[PDB]
Parts: C-alpha cells; structure tokens; sequence
C-alpha cells in the first residue's frame, strides 16, 4: 500500500537491546514492591494506650530482600484530614528465610511453582489468635513465636524459636490445632505428623507412604494434596483439624479430629521430568494423570489421638468409614475441598464429578468413622457399633450442563436453634450462570442406616430436601470465590462481606448485604479502582489494597465507623495508609481500556498500550500478547505495570500492544466462560482478530499486515491455533510454552473444559495444534517456540511434538530453550534473554 | 539564634548524636546561617534540638525512593504550645516551574508512623508552620 | 516527635525538581602528594556536618569556593572535568547528586591533583544538554 | 494453566553495593608491602560494624571508596579488574555477592601490591555486558 | 552425545546473555535417521547461510 506511510521500527544491536532491558530493570528495582498480604487483625485490649490494633502481616520492607513478617500499629485516633503512613515494624529480628542462592527442596519448588509465588523468604504463615502464636516454615526448619496471647505486645522484634526435630526430610504444610494451640501438624514424606512446641514431643499418625523406594513404588499418600488438585482445583492441603475438642470421658482425655485425605496413586500414569540439575542428567517421576487416564483413587479418613493434661499424645488412631468412599459415594473423582463445621459437629466436604458438572456438598459425621484395623471382626463389630441414625449427608447438589467452578465459599452456621436442619451459605454459579451468594436451609433428616451390611448407594440417597433458598444476591455480575478470595460473616450484626464486580467487570469491590432479608448491597470501597480486601476477625475494620489501570498500587486501612443500628450502612473511612503508591517511571505510559461488541453482540473489554512518541498518520507493528484462556483475565482496572512490563517496553520501542479479553475468560460468568466448552482455540482466536478488527478501525496506527501473536503457556497455543486458522492477519507468532496436544495434558484441566477422549473425539484434533501442523505457513521466520525445560505442567514434550511434527511436514521453525526455567520464566537472566530475544525477533521479522 | 540578640552560641552536648541547644531570652529570632532554620516565639526560654536523620525512619516507610528529602528533620525538644512558627529550609524550586504549593504535604514522625500534615506556606527557601509544631 | 520538610514527587510523571546543592572540594597540606574529594552533594547543614566530621578524620579542610548560581535537576548524570583533569586522574566520569544519609559517606569523585597551587579549572557538565551550571577556579 | 507468565525481572536487589563498596579496599601495612581486602555481601546494614571491628582486629586500615553508580544484585556473579589487578598480585579476581550472616567470617578477594608508588586503580565490572559500574584508585597518602 | 550438552550450551548461553538459534530433532539419536528429518536439516543449513552469511 504505502510503505512511506509505515512505521519502520528502529533496529536496535543486541548489546543496544539488552541496554534497554537493563534500563527498564533500573526502575522494575522500584515498580515491583510486593505490596503485604496475609493480613491478620488483633485488638490491643487496653482502652488507655495509644494504638487500638496490630495488623500483621507478610512483608518485603525494601530495607531487606527476602520478605518477612512484619507488624503495623494501628492507633485509636488520627489527626483528620492529615494522612497517617504506617510503620513497616519488623517482626523478626533480620534473619533470613532461603538458603544461599535459593536452594530448595524439590517439594517446596514445586509447591511454589504451583502457587506461582516467586518472591523469597518466608512464603505462608499460620496463626492463632487466642494464643497469639505464629507458626511458619522459615529457610531449613519450621519457626514459631507469639504476641500478645496471655503474653503481651512486644515493642522491640523477638527471636523466631526453632522447632527441632528427629525427622528428616522437609516439614511441609505446617498447621495449629484451633483447639489446642500447643498442638500442630505438618506433613513430613507424605504422612501426617503433629508435634508439640514446647515438649517437642511429636508423633506420626499415617502410615500409607514407606519410603520403600521412588513413587514409582511407593504409591499412596496421606494428607497431601495432589498434582492435579494443586494446580487445577488450587487446594494445597489433604488435611483439616477439627477446631473444637470432644472428650471421650475416658478420665480426662481431650481427643482432636483430623480430617486427611488418603491417596492411592498407583494407578495414574508415570512421566519423567528432567531435574534441575541438569549435570546429573537423571529424571524425576510424576504421577501425572492425562485426560482419560485413571485420577488417584480417593478417600476421606479420620486421624485422632487423645492428650493427657500436660500435653502428651496418650493415645492415636486411624479411622475410616464404615464402608469405602468409593462405594459410599459413587461417581466422586475429586474432593475439591473440605473442612469442618464451626461447632464441630460435622466434617463437611466437597464432592467432584469425573466430567465436573456434579459438584455435591456433603457432610461427614465423625461416628460415621470407625477405627481401621484388618481385622474384620473388629470391623463388623465398629459396623455394628454405629449407630442406625448417623449418615452422610448430601446436602447440596450443584448440577450443570457447562462446568462446575469450585467455589470454595461455604460458611456453615451454628445450628443451636432448633437442633435439626443446618443453615449455611454456599455460592451458586450454575443456577443463575453467575457466582452469587445464597442462603440455603437444608432439612436435615436421618433415616437410617443399617451400617453392618454393605450396599450401594443410589442416585440421590443422601441427598437431603431443602428447606429454603434464599438468594442474597443477584445481577449480571459474580461473587469473586476462586483464586483465594473469601467471605467474612459477622454473625453479630448479621451481615456478610463479600467481594465481587457488581459496578464492572474490570473492578473488584468490597461489597455487605445482609443473611437475614437479602435488603441492599452496600459497597465499601472507592469505584474506579480495583480491591483486593481483608477484613477484621471483628469486622471493624478491613484492608484493601487496591490499584487501576493508571494509578500503581498502594494498600489503604479503612475502618468501618457509624450507628451500630444499622450497621449495613456503616461507612467506611479512611483510616490509615499502609503502602503508597510507588513512583511510575519516566517512560511509562497507561495503557487504554477500551471495549467493544461482537457480531453476538457480546461484550468483549480490551487493552492498548499506545506507542511511544506517536505520529498520527503512520502504522506501527501490533503484538496482540493474549491468554484467551479460562480463569485468567487480562483486562481489568488494576495495575499492568509489574507484570507487564515488557508490553511497555515494546510500546517504547514502537509497537502497538493490543490484549484482548476473548470469550471463555473468567470474572464475566458461566455463560461467558461456557463459549469454549468442547471446542477449546475455536472461539477465542476470532474473539482476538474481531478486536483487532476493532482496534484498528478505532485507533489508526495497527497495520494489519504486521501483526505478532505472543503468548504464554495457554496464551501461546492460541498463538499458534492463530497462525493456523488465521495465517493472512497473524504476521509472526511466539509461542511461549504451548500447550500442543490436548491428550497428553491432564485431567482436572482439560476433562472440564473439553470431555474425555471417547467423548469429544474433533474437539481434541480440532484443538491439538500440533496436529494441525501442515497448516502452519511455509516461509521461515513467522514462528518462534519458547519452551522452558524443566516444566511440569506445560511439559517439555508439548513442544517437543509440535517439533516432531514440524519436521515430519517440513516447516520452518525458531525455537528457544531455558534449561533452567520450569514454567515461569524465574530466573532473571533467563528473562532478560526471553525479552531481548523477543525484541530481536520482533525488531528483525516483524 | 543570631537574633535581636546578636551572636547567641549554640550549647552541642556532643558531636557524634548531632544535638544542640540554645536558651534564647528575646522575642521573635533572626535565621540560624547554616541553612535557614528557623523558629520564632515570644519568650526568654530553653529550646533543644535534635537533627533526626531519615535512614532509620524511612526504611520504616514504605516506597522510600519514591519521596524526595527538601531538608534536615530536625526534632524540638520544647515545652508545648509555646513555639508560634517554625522555619524549615526547603530547596529552592519555585524559581523554576512544575513545583506546586498545593502538592506540598510534611512529614511528622511518630513512634506510630509518618503523618503527612499539609504545610502553611512555603517561602522561596523556608517552610512555615502554625502554632502545634511538634 | 521529629519534624520534617516536605516530600512529595506525584507518580504521574518524573518531574525532576531542582535542588539548592553545591558540591564540596578538601584540600591537603600535610601529605606527599594532595587529593582533591568533589561531593556532589545538596546543601543540607547535616551533609555538611556529616562530611565535616568525616573529612576532619581523614586530614582534609574545605575551602570555600564559588557556589553554584542557578539550580539543578536532581539524580541526573553531571561529568565532571577541569583543565586540569585529563593529564590529572579524576576517578569517575559521571558523578551524581541524588540525595543519601548523613549517616554513610556521600557519593564523590576521587581526584588526585599531584601539586596543589592556588588555582585550577574544575567543570561539572549536565549530559542531558551540556549547559554549564559551576565553575570554581580553586 | 493459570497464567504462566513470565513476571519480568523482579531484582529486588539495591542499595546495598553502596554499603558493601565501604568494605572494599582493605589495605595492610607493616612494611611498605601492602596486601588488600574486598567484601561484597548484600541485604543488611548490622554486617558493616562487625566486618569492619573485624578487619580492624585483624590489622587492616580504612579508606573511603566511591560507591557503585548503580547498585549491584545478588544471585549474579561480577569481575574484578583495572591496573593493578593483573599486574600486582590478585587472586580472587572474581566477586559475587551472596548472602551471608552479619556476624560470620566472608569470602574475600587477596590482592598484594609491594611497593605501590603512587596509586593502584582498580575495577568492579558486572560479567553479564562488562559495564563499568564501579571505579576506584588507593592513595598512599591516606595509608596509616 | 546426549542432549544434556546442548542443554548447558544454551543454559550458558543464557547466563551470558549471548543468542543463538537452536533445532530440535525429537525422534533421532545421533545421525538424523528418517530421511524426512534430514532433508529438514539439509534446508534448515541452506536457508541459516542463505540468510545470515
């Protein structure tokens, strides 16, 4: 057309480039914060000092590296209309929490590959309020301290007391025993431990694993959450305490309940990933089920033990249900989670179907579970033992025809009124295709069991009939539940705290409505930003850390303060700040939210970063980076410049960036998120070149004929189903950790947003990219495939196929490796190269 | 101060914490010369002060780099209510442009954390306060 | 608390406020050979007394010369120079001016003058457009 | 897959080389022979007073040195060069910093001179593109 | 010549900060076998100097 009317991108030498990531580096030293999280409020109790609060919480203060746990005092008073800045008061007194250059265990790199948490020092910490006790995992060995329990609030930082022990092996997954603070439990070889603090006296309770040989051989485990339910149902815990004690009137004898789940994966298929020593040049097994492919086989167990007054572990025991959960509970392929109720009644879980669209809540009596011996004697005897009226009770069923979201919220009540009949609330996004609260009453009537003879269950054997379903919400947008968010009930003022988008998707607000009548939905933070919150444990005040699209992150205290008459409409004002906003750089420019609407006249939100130093008239080259995938969405009014600032840096070299919220991603509903069900890379692609279509018709600088495609993990397998289905408009693709065949990904993934083999036989080679390879273009220098090769979940063999089957139709290709990289690409060296290899190609093929 | 006065020396009790003081008998004062601070009150009495330096109070606050430092942090260890205006030595920036008057907000340390107190006024080198200067 | 001046920078955009700085020159008498330290720093009495106490501990006195007559931008990039740099080793070439401590040394060149005199040209340079901001004949 | 991304490049890592460049240079004098020091070892302030005391027990004289014009990062490793590197005697020319506990001994870099005439300068540059972040030179008229 | 040293080729590579270009022969140990995956080879070593030298 007009090749003097392009733009024509300044080719920059490769020392030139890397001279431009390290100048964005001198500024991403400022722009990354890692703002605190894991806020924990306790009153000070004093009504004659200075502060009312401490909020505790994890930390990176930037007079340190790693992060670690901090405190702010938060005062009973402020001088109005002068802004109060919290101290970060450090906690512990400046030890470090890694190893010399962050040597791990393979357990803990992987569980942090799994939450994705990339900064270092101390990850997670577990806390009690009564005691005011601090349990963390902190470098080599499990930690712990306490402030003001029966003790006071220490001003000067303390020492973290080490938890010693006979073990070896990494203690993962530390927890308190609500119950009883001295008592807490980590799994330590894949069995649940639980230990003493101040005795040190510990205790094994599970003996599934033997440590015999490799998991090839040593297949069942106890209490530890799976491959599959890490990374695809984000539960990372098997085990759960009772947080109340019963008494088995022995003489004094105090028992505590743990629920745990026991595994059995000797049956799921075994792949070898090379470790991240690379000169032993040995692998590592998984136990990685694909699609179709046996899951592990499942089971809810009991592990009790019995403490004297001083706090030995007098007795233990193993419990299981009278007859196999398998059987028990036909069709349940995963327990998505579980827990307990408040009083410590019932043992409460969530049930998961094969095809996840048959989620059922149930709950677990402890008398349902006996004692697990191999003597069948004392078995049919504990069968008899039980009681005729105790049953499992399906009490809610969520059935639907797309998929079943796991929404973790359910906030079961105390049920002293009218001792029957369990009132709880539970979020419901297959009934009205939107996440919104309810509150369901579930009439809970036994009829009887005869436990000694085993039978089978039918149907909906447990299912109980439901009292009342009243709906506390309702709209055309969610309750956020997934991705950690939560719920907070103040039972005292009946009202529940809620987050979700009901002003637009964009924005994540802090909502309260009250359980009692489903009245008016208060919001309690500032719209044109979007929150992340925390509130009290007394519900007087809350955290939000919030952002936009403009404006970077900073972490406000706001406090809840009016009549307590109607405590509905207690407005929220500024308390204290926490973390301000840090200094945007020099060469930063906000990108533009923009949406648009489909031919469906479907809503679709999307971004732009603009290029840097525009002349109107001239095209410049575009990226359309994308994800296009379920549960991740892109766009939103929060801040892109941490995570995404290699999208600056190619608006600073010239490019237009454009991002685009295809159909199929998440926070816009079921029916919204349904558009990719069994025909995954069919519709997100035209959803991304209709924005580009959109894009380029509202602002005036997208040349079509220079289009890049960059994706990541998901992202970069629509990347390459881009320059498939639509060769003439995607210039270049680089795909970054693609996911390339569908049947060799796992289950909880791809059994859920497409079917089992059998079943959806085109949607799986429809979808498989790399089968579809005779398609991918003839000339050389339009594909880049970056790959990290340790990976566990996009494994190396994806691209590895994808390459295969390049060279058996004789494409072209580039392809890149990070040795190191598993499947973010954390190494900053290793990024640095990712980018200005991104860079080159771009600046040299595009 | 070198006020109605005149030459009036300083009392430095020690060299190394950086504390000073002066008893100071007229009213108002003149600016102390080594870089413009300066306090003015009504009466004959005893005034200390402490330079507090911002390496130990803002690593406490967090984006630290992202706030520029116009001065010393001096501390005043006065009786209260008795100090009627204090004179911070602020660079010059109002000879240039892109410097607000309505952008200024001051820091006031405590043991509980930094408040931003708006400021009175800002002179071509000096910053203002009213009569709570804590 | 201890009162405090003002400190604001919007996120919006680096503004790059000007500073009051003046840099700062020690002379040597005692030793073999005499060394000049160029502070390149504001001009706050508790740098002044920071680098006062420091300079008295390691034999060095400052002279006062001609301070600088207009302001400049914070944290930029200023080489320094002189007539008589070059066949005279000044350390570094861009110094800087951001602001840091009393409580650690401040940021300086290093300059190794051999004879001492009663004069030499010294220069600092802006690089974002080399307009001259000092000169000091010495 | 929820979003593998590749979360930059956090470097969470500044302000320190500064007080680490304090550390550096720790010159011997018993005779007119002179041997030399250099620790690089980052993320606390309470490591400078007792390296500090500690090469004072052990007979090593101070020196006020130029701080890096940009501070360095841990986890990456840095060279050592200049005029008297090569030429006079060092034998860690290579530095990195890594952590290590304020109150433990560090890794140094050995560095003989002999009779050092009137200046040694010397050089911290990063092994990543061999810029030159760090500039020095010793003086002996600042020798005790 | 297994594949790990290629692999810590890149990986210095990477740590150097240097660039490369890289191709993967999936299915062949050590001579390119199949006849298909060594006619790739053949073009893959035409176009690389074609282009670039």
């Amino acid at each position: 057309d007009d090749p003097a009317a392009r733009f024509q991108v300044q080719k920059h030498s490769w020392d030139g480039l890397r001279s431009i990531i390290h100048g964005s580096r001198k500024y991403s030293g400022l722009i990354v914060n890692k703002a605190p999280h894991d806020f924990q409020f306790v009153q000070k109790t004093d009504e004659s000092g200075p502060h009312s609060h401490r909020l505790y919480y994890l930390g990176m203060p930037y007079g340190s590296r790693e992060n670690s746990l901090l405190y702010s005092e938060i005062p009973k008073k402020v001088r109005k209309e002068a802004l109060l800045l919290l101290s970060w008061k450090q906690m512990l007194d400046h030890f470090q929490a890694t190893p010399h250059h962050g040597v791990y265990s393979r357990e803990e790199e992987l569980l942090r590959e799994r939450k994705r948490l990339g900064v270092f020092g101390i990850t997670s910490y577990d806390f009690h309020s009564e005691s005011g006790l601090f349990l963390f995992q902190a470098s080599n060995s499990l930690f712990h301290c306490r402030d003001g329990g029966k003790n006071g609030f220490m001003v000067s930082p303390m020492k973290p007391l080490e938890i010693k022990t006979q073990c070896s092996g990494p203690r993962m997954d530390p927890k308190i025993c609500p119950a009883d603070p001295a008592f807490f439990s980590f799994i330590n070889n894949s069995d649940l431990w639980v230990a003493n603090i101040e005795t040190g006296e510990e205790r094994r309770l599970t003996f599934c694993h033997q440590g015999l040989s490799n998991v090839l051989d040593d297949p069942k485990s106890a209490g530890v959450a799976t491959f599959v339910i890490q990374e695809e149902f984000d539960r990372f815990t098997g085990y759960w305490w009772c947080p109340t004690a019963s008494w088995e009137g022995s003489e004094g004898l105090k028992t505590l309940r743990i629920l745990y789940e026991e595994v059995d994966e000797s049956e799921v298929e075994v792949i070898h990933v090379p470790s991240p020593a690379l000169e032993e040049r040995k692998t590592d097994s998984y136990r990685y089920p694909r699609t179709g492919s046996k899951n592990p086989k499942i089971a809810l167990k009991l592990a009790e033990f019995q403490t004297d007054s001083q706090g030995k572990i007098v007795s233990t025991q193993e419990k299981e249900l009278v007859q196999p959960f398998s059987s028990l509970f036909p069709k349940v392929e995963y327990i998505a989670r579980a827990g307990w109720t408040r009083d410590g009644k019932y043992a409460w879980a969530m049930f998961l179907d094969r095809p996840q669209q048959w989620l059922q809540l149930v709950l677990l009596p402890p008398a349902l579970f006996i004692p697990s011996t191999e003597n069948e004697e004392q078995r049919l005897a504990s069968a008899r033992a039980v009681p005729r009226n105790v049953q499992p009770y399906v009490v809610y069923e969520e059935v639907t025809n797309v998929w079943i979201n796991v929404h973790d919220i359910f906030y079961p009540f105390p049920q002293s009124e009218g001792e029957d009949e369990l009132c709880f609330l539970r979020a419901n996004e297959c009934k009205t295709g939107f996440c919104h609260l309810y509150k369901v009453t579930a009439v809970l009537k036994s009829q009887g069991y005869d436990w000694s003879e085993p039978f089978s269950p039918g149907e909906d054997e447990f299912k109980c009939p439901i009292k009342e379903e009243i709906a506390l919400t309702s709209g055309e947008w969610e309750v956020l539940a997934r991705h950690g968010s939560k719920i907070w009930v103040n039972e005292e003022t009946k009202l529940v705290y809620f987050q979700g988008t009901k002003d637009t998707p964009l924005e994540h607000h802090l909502y309260v409505v009250s359980y009692e009548a489903a009245g008016e939905i208060v919001r309690l933070t500032t719209p044109g930003f979007s929150h992340s919150c925390s509130m009290s444990q007394n519900f007087d005040m809350f955290v939000s850390h919030y952002s936009s699209v403009s404006t970077p992150p900073c972490v406000h205290v706001y406090k809840l303060s009016g009549p307590d008459d109607d405590p509905l409409h207690k407005q929220p004002r500024f308390w204290a700040s926490m973390m301000e906003a840090a200094s945007c750089p020099p060469d930063y420019v906000p990108p533009e939210i923009f949406h648009f609407h489909t031919r469906s006249d479907v809503r679709l939100y999307g971004m732009i970063y603009k290029p840097h130093a525009l002349q109107p008239g001239k095209k410049h080259p575009t990226v359309l980076f994308v994800y296009g995938g379920p549960q991740v969405q892109l766009v939103n009014n929060s801040f892109k410049g941490i995570k995404y600032l290699r999208l600056n840096t190619l608006a600073s070299l010239g490019y237009a960036v454009v991002v685009i919220d295809g159909r199929g991603s998440c926070q816009r509903g079921l029916r919204f998120e349904g558009a990719l069900k069994n025909q995954m890379g069919q519709v997100e692609i035209e959803d991304q070149v209709e924005g580009l279509q959109f894009v380029a018709e509202k602002y005036g600088f997208i040349d079509l004929s220079r289009v890049a495609i960059h994706g990541w993990s998901y992202g970069g397998f629509l990347s390459l189903m881009g320059l498939i289905h639509k060769p003439q408009v995607f210039k270049v693709a680089i795909a970054g950790a693609p996911v390339t065949v569908w049947m060799a990904y796992d289950t909880g993934y791809t059994e859920r947003y497409m079917d089992v083999p059998e079943n959806n036989q085109h949607g799986y080679e429809a979808g498989s990219v790399a089968l579809h390879v005779e398609k991918l273009p003839n000339e050389p220098n339009r594909l880049l495939i970056l790959h990290g090769f340790l990976d566990e979940n996009v494994h190396f063999f994806h691209t590895n196929f994808l390459v295969s089957q390049l060279i058996r139709a004789g494409k072209p290709y580039q392809l890149q490796i990070y040795p190191n990289e598993r499947h973010s690409i954390r190494c900053p060296e290793s990024g640095e190269h990712y980018e200005v290899t991104l860079l080159h190609f771009l600046q040299e093929y595009l | 101060f070198w006020g109605p006065t005149g030459p009036v020396a300083t009392e430095v009790v020690d060299k190394e914490k950086n504390l000073y003081r002066v008893h100071f008998p007229v009213a108002g004062s003149y600016r102390w010369p080594n870089t413009g601070l300066c306090f003015v009150m009504r009466e004959a009495v005893t005034v200390e002060i402490e330079f507090c330096v911002w390496d130990q109070f803002l690593g406490e606050i967090n984006p630290q780099h992202s706030w520029m430092v116009a001065g010393p942090l001096l501390d005043i260890k006065a009786e209260p209510g008795a100090v009627e205006a204090v004179h911070l030595p602020h660079f010059v920036a109002l000879q240039g442009g892109h410097v607000d008057t309505s952008l200024f907000q001051m820091a006031h340390f405590k043991e509980e954390g930094m408040l931003l107190e708006k400021p009175a006024r800002v002179e071509l080198h000096h910053i203002v306060l009213e009569n709570p200067s804590f | 608390s201890p009162l405090g001046v003002l400190l604001k920078m919007i996120h919006n955009a680096l503004r790059f406020i000007p500073v009051t700085s003046v840099v700062l020159l020690y002379h040597r008498v005692h030793p073999e050979e005499v060394t000049f330290h160029l502070y390149l720093i504001p001009s706050d009495c508790s740098i002044r007394k920071a680098i006062d106490d420091l300079e008295m501990k390691f034999q060095f006195v400052r002279i006062h010369k001609p301070p600088p007559l207009t302001p400049l931008y914070m944290g930029c990039r200023y080489t320094v120079s002189g007539s008589g740099s070059g066949m005279l080793e000044i350390l570094p070439k861009e110094l800087e001016l951001c602001y840091r401590s009393p409580g650690e040394d401040q940021l300086f060149s290093e300059f190794y003058v051999g004879h001492l005199g009663s004069g030499i040209r010294l220069q600092v340079k802006d690089k974002k457009d080399e307009t001259l901001v000092w000169e000091a004949l010495v």
